RNA sequence: CUCGAUGUUGGAUCAGGACAUCCCGAUGGUGCAGCCGCUAUUAAAGGUUCGUUUGUUCAACGAUUAAAGUCCUACGUGAUCUGAGUUCAGACCGGAGUAAUCCAGGUCGGUUUCUAUCUACUUUCAAAUUCCUCCCUGUACGAAAGGACAAGAGAAAUAAGGCCUACUUCACAAAGCGCCUUCCCCCGUAAAUGAUAUCAUCUCAACUUAGUAUUAUACCCACACCCACCCAAGAACAGGGUUUGU
């Protein structure tokens, strides 16, 4: 039972009525535009209306490297290498300009963020603009790809080896040395994983959100 | 995005660009009052020891939603009259330039890919 | 002489009983004021040029994106009207000003945590106390009897409004954050001077001019945003979707009034006057108004052509 | 009838009342006519204040 | 920066004896209904707290005497029994701490 | 500008704060009643409640065992936490600790409070108790309540 | 006036003021056809850029802009900062001197203290300036080349005041690289009727008009619940909530 990440409010001091109304608008838009299920790593083709374009319709295919934002305005970033030039486009889920969203391939990676594909080799970010949609059998677990990419020589856009990012899909043993690994193992915070008060429940909130979604489906 | 001392990459098939040189192309003027150049703006480049005008067709800085973000500061060499130096732009460029096509019609004509 | 609070001497049995009593009384008082036109209404004059009506006190719930039919994204702020009532009317002569004034209350608060004078003032009107009371300058023809409730339908889409609120206080702040001073370089020998004001005046005057920018309290004052467009009205939860941001943090009371800008002048002819009366209205308004150019969620995907 | 005072000559246009708000650029000078229009009881009050002794009893 | 002139005793008195610097009168002082000593409304009575602390210290000393070593925390509950008291059905299966005194009136055997 | 900063700055750093809270929590788990400065004794109350929640989750849970091993410096208290502390509050869904302010410390005049786990074997602390129902105001309110109930049932 | 000490060149930050105005504003003349200009009156509310070598103030150069204004303020501002220069003790080169030593000479290096007693000040609460694009219009004008003004619409930059829905620094929140809003004028002259002076005359004649704002309006405004707890409120104090006081 998949709940979209934008359907979980961030911890704060906001009146739940605003979240309720935003969710109502989100569902009333979802009934018109079928937003599918996808994760960070799934291949998506997005077809959108656009002025000043060939046929006023623009289609972009790419891998989802980041999903961020809650409520109306949630965004996902698609990256693809076209003619040797990497292009990343940020698409809003509930923008009326979006005409169709299609999951060409549904899968998951070892990390919740794939921003290191910018510094990775172009082979791991190159995808065919015209690829046949794969078949995902119903009532099946989402596959978890374990492709550990190879990175370009340093420097990188961000210090991916530091524990704060906590990346498990990069060949650090190949792209780094023992001394570099030891130096990176200096910002580690072992107490962070054991700080109990820095945890968000999401259980009751998710249950109430599912109840409201079921009510919207009924009506 | 693109400002003074910014090393840009020339993407059209011009003779002045796409040529070996010890130095790299570099912006020296952005022709904008705020001093920051975006997609669809004219800049001045010191390329091969010469001063030339260029149009910004892509930058690495994130911008508005539903817009492409490239991995390099891609520019196309043009002239004062508004005509490009090259005759082919294989690198994809944003479709947002079709609003400026009133002054970049020839550039968009020589362009081939629109992302 | 000893400090006292309402539940200091109450026992375990009487602690919930008083709370239940006061809650029921407040609910009854709020419900009893739902028929202003059925309970001795004041005369309802038609709109005339150069007439000003009353405003609202709202709660800033948050912000939300919106998309228009021209393919543009605008951020709006949701202002919720909560227990807004007219409390006091002052005539032009007694106003000690230029025009008559009307008092509007905001969020309901506990009677225990208030002064005796405020409680005895609200007892006569028969309403629960309001957290904030604001004063609106209105013309004589827009007089409204005290006790009349107010709702978000008072404002209609296609109208520009002004929003006044207390901004997010930031405390004692330095010059660089408070006024935007460039400061001093962080290298090249600078000694204990990176965020300091520098020179405050000249040596000839021998003093500092009044109004000189110096570090001090910042962020907690009344600020007004002028000319925010009302994109959408939700009459079920009494919510106004106002264009742009408004001063103040989340869950704060703000004053919403008609815009005073000369461009948006004399545009209240089609607006309700003096205010919207749901009890007197026979054709109930739809749940959401959505203006004209707003892309409704149920509308089909926009196709530029 | 302080509003109906009469000035000899062209004092309504020549006589200037000056003040300073204390802030930079806050030096304001107005004519007698402008001051009279802004406040019809200001000219007589200022004249009496100027003619009274410069001590603590003047207030 | 050095002072320009010595500050006078009049100015010193005006600064020192300002009402802000004067000690304010506390109106939260009340009388403990049990021990009769003074207490604040939001603070526990010092007399009763010290009594409870002394009794707790004695009980903890007895607990440590029974344990007889570090890193020895019993897996069962604990019940404190005073003189002339027998283990109860609830006390069954729980470590018994024997106190050589009469049970205090305030220490109600709940 | 500290707005929405739930956690305060104590100790030599974040790790020092974590270690101080861990020591206080271990002492609380051991003795079931400890007195400490008000801020320090208030910061780890939520940590103690969540530790009891993990104990309820159980010793067979790997995450709960890891959390107990971390937060309990003395390893003899982990069996205690998983065997007696959690079943004691099994019925309760929360509120396992009582914190009460005490007179200020003698030396530094610091704001002190005592925290304890409910249901301990130690002698009960004096507690703030409301006035008896037999007082004048309470009797008047009881009469008013009886009259209102009669009116409602009429 | 100060040698019983009044710290300087240039630079950073902050700017105050004068107009003898660089632009934007309003007028007269022209050797003013239009576009560019020149000159004179009025206007100081707003603004007047980034780099290369030089310690530079300045000058030279490359690219823009409407503009890259002149000065005063202890050659403003070192109890806010810098020390490249000048101006100590070391040393070298050229010259003068028998030598010690010296130079408007050149060149490398060379400690920049202070815990604020007093005066003054610490939200002058909110009307904004400019460029560009389309149209006007290839119109007025002009032999052609060339080529407007006024009005309207739009989009930007700077400045001020706010905010976190999206992006980003990051995550109970603070921020910009992000988003929203921003409303009056400014007086030189140009003209009717009309006397002294029965014409005529814009008037320190009486008088009408361009021609003016009592700068309009907005904001702030109830107060012995306050022991205690919480807070988007805060150095303390103060403020808001507790109908969330096991
Ligand atoms: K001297
Ligand atoms: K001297
Ligand atoms: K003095
Ligand atoms: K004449
Ligand atoms: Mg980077
Ligand atoms: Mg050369
Ligand atoms: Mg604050
Ligand atoms: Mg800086
Ligand atoms: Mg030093
Ligand atoms: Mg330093
Ligand atoms: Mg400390
Ligand atoms: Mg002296
Ligand atoms: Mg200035
Ligand atoms: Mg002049
Ligand atoms: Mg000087
Ligand atoms: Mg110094
Ligand atoms: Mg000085
Ligand atoms: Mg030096
Ligand atoms: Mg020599
Ligand atoms: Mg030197
Ligand atoms: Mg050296
Ligand atoms: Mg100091
Ligand atoms: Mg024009
Ligand atoms: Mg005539
Ligand atoms: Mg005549
Ligand atoms: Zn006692």
């Amino acid at each position: 039972r998949f709940l979209s990440p934008e359907f979980i409010p961030r911890r704060g001091r906001t009146d739940p009525l605003k979240f309720q109304i935003e969710r109502k608008d989100m569902l009333e838009r979802r009934k018109v535009l079928h937003i599918p299920e996808f994760y960070v790593g799934s291949i998506l083709r997005v077809t959108t209306a656009d002025p000043y374009a060939s046929g006023k319709i623009s289609q972009f295919l790419g891998i989802c490297i980041q999903r961020s934002g809650r409520g109306l305005g949630a965004t996902f970033i698609l990256r693809n290498v076209i003619e040797g030039q990497g292009v990343e486009i940020c698409f809003e889920l509930y923008n009326p300009r979006v005409q169709e969203i299609q999951v060409v391939k549904l899968e998951k990676r070892l990390d919740d963020s794939l921003l290191y594909l910018r510094d990775a080799l172009p082979e791991y970010s190159t995808f065919d603009v015209n690829m046949k949609p794969v078949v995902q059998e119903p009532n099946q677990k989402v596959p978890v790809n374990e492709l550990k990419v190879k990175m370009k020589p340093k420097p990188w856009s961000k210090r991916w080896e530091r524990p704060n990012f906590n990346i498990k899909g990069i060949r650090f043993d190949l792209c780094l040395t023992e001394q570099q690994m030891k130096e990176a193992q200096k910002w580690n915070q072992p107490w962070l994983e054991f700080d109990m008060m820095r945890e968000y429940d999401t259980s009751k909130i998710e249950a109430a959100i599912w109840k409201e979604i079921e009510a919207s489906k009924r009506s | 995005a693109i400002q003074k001392m910014t090393r840009v990459r020339v993407v059209d098939n011009s003779a002045l660009g796409n040529s070996p040189y010890h130095r790299a192309p570099r912006c020296i003027h952005v022709y904008k009052k705020n001093g920051v150049g975006k997609v669809g703006d004219q800049i001045l480049l010191a390329i091969k020891g010469q001063k030339k005008k260029a149009l910004i067709v892509g930058h690495c800085m994130p911008g508005p939603r539903m817009t492409p973000r490239f991995d390099s500061n891609n520019v196309v060499l043009i002239e004062d009259n508004g005509n490009p130096v090259g005759t082919r732009i294989k690198t994809p460029i944003p479709t947002s330039l079709r609003k400026r096509e009133g002054e970049y019609s020839k550039v968009l004509a020589i362009a081939q890919n629109f992302v | 002489k000893s400090g006292t609070w309402w539940d200091e001497h109450l026992s375990e049995e009487n602690v919930p009983f008083i709370k239940q009593l006061v809650s029921d009384e407040d609910k009854a008082q709020l419900a009893s004021k739902l028929c202003p036109l059925k309970d001795e209404p004041w005369p309802i004059h038609p709109w005339e040029p150069g007439s000003f009506r009353v405003g609202l006190i709202a709660l800033k719930l948050g912000m939300m994106p919106l998309w228009t039919k021209d393919g543009q994204k605008h951020v709006v702020t949701l202002l919720q009207v909560q227990d807004c009532h007219v409390l006091k009317y002052t005539s032009k002569e007694n106003c000690n000003g230029k025009m008559a004034t009307l008092s509007v209350g905001g969020k309901t608060v506990s009677r225990f945590r208030k002064a005796t004078s405020i409680l005895e003032f609200y007892r006569e009107l028969g309403l629960p106390p309001k957290q904030t009371v604001k004063i609106f300058n209105i013309t004589d023809n827009a007089a409204i009897k005290p006790g009349t409730p107010l709702y978000a339908a008072h404002f209609r889409p296609g109208q520009y409004v002004d929003v006044t609120a207390k901004t997010i206080g930031k405390g004692f702040q330095g010059v660089m954050k408070r006024w935007g001073f460039k400061g001093q370089p962080a290298t090249h020998g600078q000694t204990k001077t990176h965020r300091r004001p520098g020179a405050v005046a000249t040596g000839d005057i021998g003093r500092v001019w009044p109004g000189t920018k110096m570090p001090g309290k910042m962020g907690n004052i009344y600020r007004t945003e002028y000319g925010l467009k009302v994109w959408r009205i939700n009459t079920k939860h009494n919510i106004i979707y106002v264009n742009g941001s408004v001063p103040g943090h989340k869950n704060c009371l703000v004053k919403v009034k008609d815009s005073k800008l000369p461009a948006y002048k004399d545009l209240g002819k089609n607006l309700p006057f003096p205010t919207y009366f749901p009890d007197g209205d026979e054709e109930e308004l739809p749940e959401d108004l959505y203006d004209e150019n707003v892309c409704q969620p149920g509308a089909p995907s926009i196709t530029f052509a | 009838n302080t509003r109906h005072i009469a000035f000899s000559g062209n004092k309504w246009e020549q006589k200037v009342y000056s003040s300073h708000t204390g802030y930079p650029g806050g030096f304001r000078q107005v004519t007698a006519a402008q001051l009279h229009l802004r406040d019809p009881v200001a000219i007589v009050k200022l004249a009496i204040y100027g003619m009274l002794p410069k001590n603590l009893h003047r207030r | 920066a050095a002072p320009k002139n010595r500050r006078t005793i009049e100015v010193n008195r005006c600064r020192r004896r300002n009402p802000q610097k004067l000690i304010k009168v506390k109106n939260n002082i009340d009388v403990c209904p049990e021990c009769g000593h003074l207490k604040q409304k939001h603070v526990l009575c010092a007399y009763c707290y010290e009594k409870v602390c002394k009794e707790t210290a004695e009980i903890r000393r007895q607990i440590g005497k029974q344990e007889g070593g570090p890193f020895k925390a019993p897996t069962i509950e604990t019940v404190v029994l005073y003189t002339g008291e027998t283990p109860s059905e609830q006390d069954q299966g729980k470590r018994i701490i024997e106190r050589d005194r009469k049970r205090p009136s305030w220490f109600t055997q709940n | 500008i500290s707005h929405g900063r739930v956690f305060r700055r104590m100790g030599l750093g974040p790790e020092s704060r974590i270690h101080l809270l861990r020591n206080l929590l271990t002492g609380l788990v051991r003795h079931e009643r400890i007195e400490a400065p008000w801020a320090r004794v208030d910061e780890m109350r939520g940590y103690a409640e969540k530790l009891i929640d993990y104990g309820k989750l159980g010793d067979t849970n790997e995450r709960a065992m890891r959390m107990a091993d971390f937060w309990l410096t003395e390893k003899d208290l982990i069996p205690k936490l998983f065997q007696v502390l959690a079943p004691r509050y099994k019925d309760q869904t929360g509120g396992y600790t009582r914190m009460l302010q005490i007179p200020n410390r003698s030396l530094d005049r610091a704001k002190m409070a005592v925290i304890e786990y409910k249901g301990n074997c130690l002698p009960p602390l004096p507690l703030p108790r409301r006035d008896s129902h037999l007082t004048l105001l309470n009797q008047l309110l009881q009469g008013l309540r009886q009259d209102l109930r009669q009116s409602q049932e009429a």
